[PDB]
RNA sequence: GUAGGGGAGCGUUCAGUCCGCGGAGAAGCCAUACCGGAAGGAGUGGUGGAGCCGACUGAAGUGCGGAUGCCGGCAUGAGU
RNA sequence: CGAGCUGGAGAUACGCUUUGACUCGGGGAUGUCCGAAUGGGGAAACCCACCUCGUAAGAGGUAUCCGCAAGGAUGGGAACUCAGGGAACUGAAACAUCUCAGUACCUGAAGGAGAAGAAAGAGAAUUCGAUUCCGUUAGUAGCGGCGAGCGAACCCGGAUCAGCCCAAUCAAGCCGAAGUGGCUGGAAAGCUACACCUCAGAAGGUGAGAGUCCUGUAGGCGAACGAGAGGUCGUUGUUCGUGAAACGAUGACUGAAUCCGCGCGGACCACCGCGCAAGGCUAAAUACUCCCAGUGACCGAUAGCGCAUAGUACCGUGAGGGAAAGGUGAAAAGAACCCCGGGAGGGGAGUGAAAGAGAACCUGAAACCGUGGACUUACAAGCAGUCAUGGCACCUUAUGCGUGUUAUGGCGUGCCUAUUGAAGCAUGAGCCGGCGACUUAGACCUGACGUGCGAGCUUAAGUUGAAAAACGGAGGCGGAGC
């Protein structure tokens, strides 16, 4: 899907998922301190395969 | 079912040309050509003789017996031979009647 | 390039069918059944190889204790009588002796006693 | 000869056949017969549920011309904008960018479309002049 | 290093490929060629659609001992085929460089055995053919092994009627295949050569 | 040792190439106690009356016991 | 064209033919009735008229829609083209959008093609410059309950390439080089010893396997003469589903200018840039294929079109559905005559190489039935075997290794599937033969292996050549990431 090219799986030099954090951003929040300020990166070594098979070609 | 279509439906002889028989049976045996059929490539020559028996059940006095008749052949004949042996003839000319051509080999007698 | 299965199945089959020699009924004449018969047979041919030994050994044993009792002993005493002395180590074929040559087997019995008590 | 001509050893292995099994059954035992729409994508498995909106732009992508390509080897063929094609930078449709990576001071002239801070301060530092379009 | 028979006499020209002729290499080539010669032909009603057959048969439940739908499925006689032959092409493009190496090595195989060249085809004297064979005789070409002539020039081909003897090849039109098909080879023309 | 994965090969049709066989006779079928580790192959005989083995390589419409499979033929229920 | 012909048609009779029969080509002269059917009616192949020309026979006209007229049209076409109208199953692991898809189907119209076409364009270079098709761009931009999933264009290569005009050689066909003997055989074109042609060794026939016997093939010749505006509202297309949503199009309401003019350039405005509608026509590249030729790592008849001819038998009221079936032999010399019999059928004789080819005739498997012989069996309970031993019989892979058969003992819960678990009193199966199930396509993605280049690596379309192949570097992947 084209909603994948704009999904947090960028084709990095190596070939893994360039994730982020889905804890809480837009709604349902207001507690904790810097829980929302967790707008960093994320990575996984068990789904890189069944995710890159949809965006690999159009890197 | 084909039958003489392999050839072009043209016989290289007539119904009165002395012809010999090469290969098969009756080797070297010459005879006068009687009935010639360009379709089924059939050739009746007084040479090959076959004693057949006509079936006449009630023609009146059938007296069924074994008559003397001839049998037809295929392309196992060398038409027109003048050196006493099988020849071939494609050369052509004209005599007094330029409306018809002729045939020859190494001699010119057909 | 189509490829028929001609001449291939028949042969396959005849190969099986010809194995059936003494097979009763359709086992010897029909394939689906003759072939099926063999599977069970395979289970027999192999297991029988291993089992036949259990049969003959058993056979030889009866002859041995039959000839023993003939004099006044028994298989348990006789075989052991050859063990007490590393001398005799026959065991196999020994059954043939107690059957063809009773004289030769008589000495082995007497020797069993002289190395026991 | 033409009949002695063999094969690579491993140039092409035999196909795989699921018939004549003698103990072979194709696929999974159940719920796998003559259907192919399951896929391996969808949108209820990680695909969706990822917090990403971003913004697609794709403006101008410049051609990375490594500095060692100019320096090191070569007798200076004059980069210009045509002769450089033979220097293994054939791209077209996009402009040209000059980035410093190889280091061997040498005096060479450079005519690329655009160039970096460190690039320009590495060419004229050893001789040359980085020409940019007016 | 083959010396010309009619006209000049060199042969030192051209470089033969290393290693000394590899069978594998020619293999990939001949296969590709035969592959482009295989015409797409397939007379099979793979589809159950192309066949003239209705859509409904008996009933699904209650006919007793049936369970069928169309009489055009592969489980039925005179119907369609399962996975039949469909018309295709099978004509890829083998890498040019390797093709260039094909004949470069192909010729190679004849330089180590039967190799023959000639510039000047005057001995021929028109069609004749009879004289053509005479010329072969006086050149080792007895007429036992198959020969491939690869020269231009209309008359020169003109006289070449025979089977196991020689073969026609207009305008240096080589194959890896044709050269390996016949035994002896006659490059003759120095057009493609050198 | 099942699902499964891996490895080495047999057989069939078509094709290129090679050595060939065939009227004193091929293929096919039929009998068999030989051979190979299997798939299989060979010798001989009988039949038959025109074509077809082996080796290497390529290409699939390639290997049956089953699906209340399909087609055809022929049985049992019975002399009921 | 040069001897036969008298259709597929097996047979008889009468005949047609050097005043060139037939056949193969090319134009005419006759074409009943039905069918768009058109004189009317009509349940098609029937019935009934009238008028006119006339020796009665007989011939001609009489339909409707445009036109003074000439003339043209209402018809039928397998597929392909355009237009009008326009589904659902399915997908979305349900389902209202979207997909499916503007596909199938329906209808109208036309051709050997159509469609489209000479800028109120594309687009960003102050550029290309009719249309269509192919490759590429690229699966990018974009679209989408932002889900499924759908999906351009410009630049460039290539096929083919023109813009003019209104209103104010293929079909007949002929000619066409080059063998004799001997032997096996019933019959050779094979074996054998020699010879010859070859711009012809493609191929088929000829008793069998073929250059030189036949027809043809290379090549040459070849005719009377036959072809070649804007806006609003409701909506839609293009990637665009109402999103900031342009533009094109259309129904309904309204309604501008035209030279210091008008439209457009993803609301809008200025600037800038391109182009100038409300008229038309127009080769070629392109699609498909009833038909024809050629070809085949296409079948060889349970294949292949359904059909080795048949939309026939047969089924249904109808629409419609829809089979199976090949082979005597080189050629009929296909069986006089005799024996049994009503016949059928069979046996002799004869023909032939063969009758062990006999006309419900190539080969002749299996299931099934039967005859004969050998070895056995009428007190034992048997998944129908296996092992061992004995008796008997036979000795072509084989007098000594076993084969065939049996008596007896020991042992022994069909196969497949589906299952925690099957001999299962769970499922499937009368038997046998045949047919039958992991494939194919997309320069797709990824990996192993192999191979030719190697910091480079290849081309797609296409063109020119094809008993063979090269050319073609638009483009893609390497190369810098974030
Ligand atoms: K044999
Ligand atoms: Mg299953
Ligand atoms: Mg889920
Ligand atoms: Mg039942
Ligand atoms: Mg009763
Ligand atoms: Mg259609
Ligand atoms: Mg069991
Ligand atoms: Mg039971
Ligand atoms: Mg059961
Ligand atoms: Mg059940
Ligand atoms: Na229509």
């Amino acid at each position: 899907t084209h909603k994948m090219a704009k999904r947090r799986i960028k084709i990095t030099g190596t070939g893994k998922v360039m994730a982020f954090k889905s804890g809480k951003r837009h709604q349902n929040t207001g507690k904790s301190g810097d829980e929302i300020r967790g707008k960093g990166k994320g990575f996984v070594l068990a789904k890189a395969e069944w995710a890159r098979m949809k965006l690999m070609l159009p890197r | 079912p084909s039958a003489g279509s392999h050839h072009n439906d043209k016989l290289h002889f007539k119904k009165g040309d002395t012809v010999i028989v090469l290969s098969g049976k009756h080797k070297g045996q010459t005879g006068k050509v009687l009935l010639a059929l360009p379709r089924d490539q059939k050739v009746v020559v007084e040479g090959v003789n076959v004693i057949t028996k006509n079936v006449k059940p009630s023609m009146t006095n059938p007296q069924g017996g074994q008559e003397q008749r001839e049998l037809a052949l295929h392309a196992s004949k060398v038409a027109l031979v003048d050196p006493e042996t099988g020849k071939a003839t494609r050369v052509r000319k004209q005599i007094v009647d330029g409306k018809k051509v002729r045939v020859a080999v190494a001699s010119g007698k057909t | 390039p189509r490829a028929k299965t001609g001449i291939v199945r028949r042969r396959r089959h005849k190969k099986v069918l010809k194995r059936a020699k003494g097979f009763w009924g359709s086992r010897s004449k029909q394939y689906r059944n003759a072939f099926q018969t063999l599977l069970n047979a395979a289970t027999y041919e192999y297991r029988d190889r291993r089992n036949k030994k259990r049969d003959f050994r058993r056979l030889w044993i009866q002859r041995i204790n039959a000839g023993a009792r003939l004099h006044g002993m028994n298989y348990s005493t006789f075989i052991n009588g050859l063990k007490r002395a590393n001398i005799d180590l026959n065991r196999k074929v020994l059954a043939d002796i107690a059957a063809r040559e009773p004289e030769a087997f008589k000495a082995l019995v007497d020797a069993s006693r002289n190395a026991r008590q | 000869g033409s009949r002695k001509d063999r094969k690579r050893v491993g140039r092409g292995p035999g196909g795989t056949d699921k018939t004549a099994g003698r103990g072979h059954k194709g696929q999974k035992s159940r719920s796998g017969a003559g259907k192919g729409a399951f896929f391996e994508g969808g949108r209820s498995r990680l695909i969706a549920r990822l917090p990403k909106r971003g913004f697609n732009n794709v403006g101008t992508t410049y051609e990375v011309v490594k500095l060692s390509q100019l320096q090191d080897l070569e007798d200076t063929t004059f980069d210009r904008d045509t002769l450089e094609a033979y220097r293994l930078v054939r791209r077209k449709n996009r402009p040209v960018k000059l980035l410093a990576s190889g280091e061997i001071s040498r005096a060479v002239t450079v005519h690329v479309d655009a160039a970096s801070a460190a690039a320009i301060k590495a060419v004229e530092a050893a001789g040359g002049r980085v020409v940019l379009p007016e | 290093a083959q010396i010309n028979v009619i006209g000049q006499n060199g042969g030192r020209t051209i470089e033969l490929p290393l290693p000394e002729v590899n069978s594998g290499v020619l293999h990939e080539v001949v296969t590709w060629q035969l592959a482009s010669r295989r015409r797409g032909t397939a007379s099979t009603r793979t589809r159950a659609q192309v066949s003239k057959t209705g859509r409904k048969m008996y009933g699904q439940k209650g006919t007793g001992n049936a369970r069928h739908g169309d009489r055009s499925v592969p489980t039925f006689v005179g119907g369609g085929v399962a996975f039949g032959p469909k018309p295709r092409s099978y004509d890829y493009t083998l890498p040019r460089q390797v093709r260039q190496l094909g004949l470069a090595m192909a010729i190679a195989s004849r330089q180590e055995g039967g190799k023959l060249v000639a510039v000047d085809g005057f001995d021929i004297a028109d069609a004749k053919t009879k004289n053509f064979i005479s010329w072969a005789k006086q050149n080792g070409l007895d007429g036992t092994e198959k020969v491939l002539l690869v020269t231009d020039d209309e008359n020169t081909r003109r006289a070449a009627r025979n089977v196991s003897w020689v073969s026609v090849l207009p305008v240096a039109g080589v194959n890896v295949y044709d050269i390996l098909r016949h035994d002896r080879l006659v490059i003759d023309a120095a057009a493609l050569e050198i």
